[PDB]
């Protein structure tokens, strides 16, 4: 039966409801496109036969293959769109430079879309204020204390806090720093907020 | 705020959502039909498929081929939506297994209504009353199963009901984390696993 | 570009594509090869030729192809493990 | 909306503190506060009060409604009535948590206050459960929930609203 | 627990017996003649009573002697699953008393009385005896009377009586030495005595021939069966343990 290969893409995405991005199914997309090509060629031959030859009984089969083509298009578009939704979520969940192990899951065109989305979002944030914009990626949770105590999880390098001052993010060192400075690193897992 | 959310299901509405994975999976499930006209070359899949032949084919294909005067094919309801099983639902909705009989019981049943069956009214009332019967137990189990194994509660629920169950669980866990003071901490996102 | 400078890619059969040596879990080449490497030589030669051949006119029927379409015959490759038994 | 956001709105409520520091009137965007005189009461928002308590810069006083007899009367009235009774604050649960967790030393009979507020919370959540069940059973299209607080709604409202959306579509699927 | 479909079937089909026999046990490949014989066992002969009081049974008795893993047990289990009043039995799990009838005391009263055994319960039905070679001869003494005369005679409790046991027997056995030996006669590969073997209408020898052609098609069928999954079940589901899933006194889908 037709359109069974289209379901594999959909099931792959559906069985990861957590929002993680699987590897792009290049060959599955290729196979469904080839199925659409075969369907279209058969329908071209049959519609030519039905019109030029006047053969009327082929019309149900014409409608059959056309419906199958529509189904395959729907599945392809839905798969690509849900992958775009997950990729869009990654910018807010993690940051701008995605980890390499995750970048290898993305298609080249997906990376192009993500770069365009990052550029457009940066433009929008830049256009909000009088100057220097508003980073609406920050303040994701309501503010409690102005300063927080944070613990280094990774051996990061140095991290500037004022114009002339920086903290060395060596593992297990603890720093008492502004929340608005530490939020992105905590989000990315470099730092751990250590009061609860 | 900016978390990932899939496209929501539109299967209970007049038409299903184009980009919804749930609706796509729901419409893949097979529907019994009878061919009202012969279909050349189609015997390769099921030579022509003869006129009057009984088939079970996907709901998407049946909706594509169907028309209100039944030229290509005519549709039979699945047995779970016929009068026999409607009576079982009417007996007690809380004991039936809509995961076996679905897992998209309500969505599939709602989409059957577009085939102009004479018992559309009975189907609609059955779906509505099944939901009304199962609401209280979905609410209680979702909002009062805390920090335990919910698989026994979730086993017999259809996908719509399971979505509602997870919503109730989210509310419960959110309030409990707030009450215990765990909502204050700033945390690495779920992508920190890699 | 010297021969020892050439980068290595491995053909993943279940993704049907070439992946870098940095991405696969394959060990790095060394001069004193292991027993596995000697097998992998000829297995990889076969692999390249196999994937190349299956994408020529010896490709799928296709499974959608029907009889009036695909009225003409097409080759179908077999492996040695398949020809023993009822295939005699 | 998160419970933390409900707490953020609860944090805007005004409470009385007794500073141990001297500070002139401060002209915040959301309205001016002070002057802060040592040893005298001054009324400030709850976020500021909690921050000053954490920094040891003031003594927090209980609100007028945090009294055991008043809370017992309100609890008994809630248990007797069928509808939600008017609450002493629109964010009473959040107020109770914040004030008693950060200032139990200042607030006497804090155990009794916490238990009574817990009693009122349990009664009102039970009433809300009854309301949801009645809505779905009788197939209502509208309900009146006058004295519910935001935290009480937010505990159950997402689930309830999703269920009612599904119910509406199920009872209107034959419309065309 | 109408006739038009059956009438159309018998008139439309050519050799409906063959179609029924090959459709009988789909999950077992081959064994076409054994499937035909089991279909004959299911349909039964006709019971004849003559003017002189002499009697001929209608029941058909089949014995399967064979190598390990030739689906004897699965054929017996199919007949157990599909025939009406098919009673399971195994050689070591049963006794003569349990095969025929036991004295038990009515807990209501306290009086001793008979309680029917497997072959008595199988009257006008089938008894499927797996591991038939593992059974004791003292237990098979009862089977002699049941197969020969369609009855079992008892003298126990207050009662000396002739119980009806008009059942077909579908027996499965291994040859002695486990695997059938080509370099020994069939009557010494079959460990049972000819007096007992006379009772069975049909006696099939089932050998695990290692022909690669039959191995290929059999393994293809077996792997297809192991790849099957039910329609109401997800791809990763483990098999559920049973429950009271019947929730109407009559069947709902039909
Ligand atoms: N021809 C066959 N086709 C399909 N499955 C088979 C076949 N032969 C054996 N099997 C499988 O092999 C397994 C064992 O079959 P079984 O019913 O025990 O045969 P058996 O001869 O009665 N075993 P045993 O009691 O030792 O003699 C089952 O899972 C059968 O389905
Ligand atoms: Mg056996």
């Amino acid at each position: 039966m037709f359109c069974e290969k289209a379901m594999e893409l959909i099931r792959e995405l559906h069985r990861a409801p957590e929002g993680q991005l699987p590897a792009f199914n290049e060959d599955g997309l290729r196979q469904v496109l080839e199925e659409m090509k075969a369907l279209y060629e058969q329908n071209q031959s049959d519609v030519n036969e039905a019109k030029s030859g006047g053969r009327s009984d082929l019309i149900p089969t014409i409608k059959f293959r056309h419906c199958s083509l529509l189904r395959n298009r729907r599945c392809t578009v839905a798969y690509l769109y849900d992958r775009l939704l997950r990729i869009r979520a990654l910018r807010w969940e993690y940051g701008s430079v995605l980890p390499n192990a995750l970048r290898f899951h993305m298609a080249a065109e997906e990376m192009e879309w993500f770069n365009n989305y990052k550029r457009s979002l940066a433009t929008y944030m830049r256009s909000l204020g009088g100057d220097e914009g508003l980073d609406i990626t920050q303040d994701m949770k309501p503010p409690k204390s102005l300063y927080i105590e944070v613990r280094c999880l990774k051996d990061y390098g140095e991290f500037e806090v004022d114009d002339g001052t920086s903290v060395l993010l060596k593992k297990n060192s603890q720093h008492f720093l502004p929340r608005w400075k530490c939020e992105q690193l905590i989000r990315q897992g470099v730092l751990e907020h250590i009061l609860s | 705020s900016e978390a990932y959310f899939r496209v929501e299901s539109g299967a209970l509405g007049p038409e299903e959502n184009f980009l919804s994975l749930d609706d796509i999976l729901m419409s893949h499930e097979k529907l019994p039909v009878r061919t009202e006209t012969a279909m050349p070359r189609l015997g390769a899949f099921f030579n022509a498929v003869p006129q009057g032949s009984k088939l079970e084919l996907p709901l998407w294909l049946a909706k594509g081929l169907f028309d209100n005067k039944r030229r290509i094919l005519s549709v039979e309801l699945p047995k779970i939506y016929q009068e026999g099983w409607r009576t079982v639902f009417s007996a007690d909705p809380n004991v039936v297994d809509l995961h076996k009989m679905g897992p998209h019981f309500y969505g599939f049943g709602s989409q059957l209504l577009h085939f102009d069956s004479p018992e559309n009214a009975d189907i609609s009332q059955s779906l509505l009353q099944t939901f009304i019967g199962r609401f209280r137990r979905i609410m209680d189990s979702s909002q009062n199963a805390y920090n335990e194994d919910t698989s026994a509660l979730v086993a017999r629920l259809d996908e719509m009901e399971r979505g509602l169950f997870q919503t109730g669980q989210k509310g419960l866990n959110d309030f409990q984390c707030w009450e215990k003071g765990q909502a204050s901490q700033i945390t690495a996102s779920n992508l920190v696993q890699n | 570009i010297g021969a020892f400078d050439i980068p290595r890619f491995v053909y993943n059969s279940e993704r049907k594509k070439f992946l870098p040596l940095l991405m696969t879990n394959h060990p790095a080449p060394n001069l004193f090869g292991t027993p596995r490497d000697k097998a992998e030589m000829f297995r990889e030669r076969y692999t390249i030729l196999h994937q190349r051949t299956h994408r020529h006119e010896l490709f799928t029927p296709p499974v959608i192809g029907s009889h009036p379409d695909e009225s003409g015959s097409k080759f179908q490759l077999k492996t040695i493990e398949t020809l023993l038994g009822s295939t005699t | 909306m998160d419970a933390a956001e409900v707490e953020f709105l609860a944090e805007k409520e005004l409470v009385t503190i007794i500073p141990n520091f001297s500070l002139d009137k401060i002209y915040l965007i959301g309205g001016d506060l002070g002057p802060f005189n040592p040893g005298l009461p001054v009324e400030v928002p709850l976020w500021l009060a909690i921050n000053l308590k954490q920094r040891q810069k003031c003594r927090l006083l209980p609100p007028e409604w945090m009294d055991v007899e008043k809370l017992e009367k309100m609890r008994d009235h809630e248990r007797k009535e069928e509808t939600f009774t008017p609450m002493p604050s629109p964010y009473y649960m959040e107020l109770t948590k914040l004030l008693l967790n950060h200032a139990s030393d200042n607030i006497p009979k804090a155990d009794e206050i916490r238990t009574l507020v817990k009693d009122m919370w349990d009664t009102r959540i039970a009433k809300l459960r009854v309301s949801a069940d009645s809505f779905v059973r009788q197939q209502e299209a509208h309900a009146k929930l006058d004295n519910l607080t935001l935290m009480e709604i937010n505990t159950s409202g997402t689930f309830l609203t999703q269920a009612l959306n599904h119910m509406y579509k199920l009872r209107t699927n034959l419309q065309p | 627990d109408i006739a038009k479909i059956k009438k159309f079937s018998k008139t439309r089909s050519k050799d409906i017996f063959d179609q029924l026999a090959k459709s009988l046990a789909p999950s077992i490949h081959g064994h076409d003649y054994v499937k035909k014989a089991i279909l004959c066992l299911l349909l039964g002969g006709v019971e004849r009573d003559l003017e002189n009081g002499s009697h001929i049974r209608g029941d058909i008795n089949i014995l399967l002697i064979g190598d390990p893993s030739v689906a004897k047990s699965q054929l017996l289990r199919y007949v157990l699953c599909t025939a009406p009043r098919a009673i399971p039995t195994t050689g070591r799990g049963s006794s003569g008393v349990g095969l025929t009838a036991a004295v038990t005391t009515d807990q209501e009263t306290g009086e001793r009385r008979l309680e029917a055994g497997a072959m008595v319960l199988a009257d006008r039905g089938v008894v499927c005896i797996d591991e038939f070679d593992k059974m004791s001869d003292m237990d098979r003494t009862a089977i002699h009377e049941v197969m020969e005369q369609g009855r079992v005679t008892i003298a126990k409790a207050g009662i000396h009586a002739r119980l009806n046991a008009r059942c077909s027997v579908l027996a499965a056995a291994n040859p002695v030495y486990g695997r059938y030996d080509q370099y020994k006669t069939p009557m010494e590969n079959i460990g049972l005595q000819d007096s007992l073997l006379s009772r069975f209408d049909l006696l099939f020898i089932m050998l695990d021939q290692m022909d690669p052609e039959q191995d290929r098609e059999i393994s293809d069928h077996v792997l297809r069966m192991h790849r099957y999954r039910a329609p109401g079940e997800q791809d990763g589901d483990a098999m559920p343990l049973g429950s009271a899933v019947d929730i109407l006194a009559t069947d709902d889908p039909n």
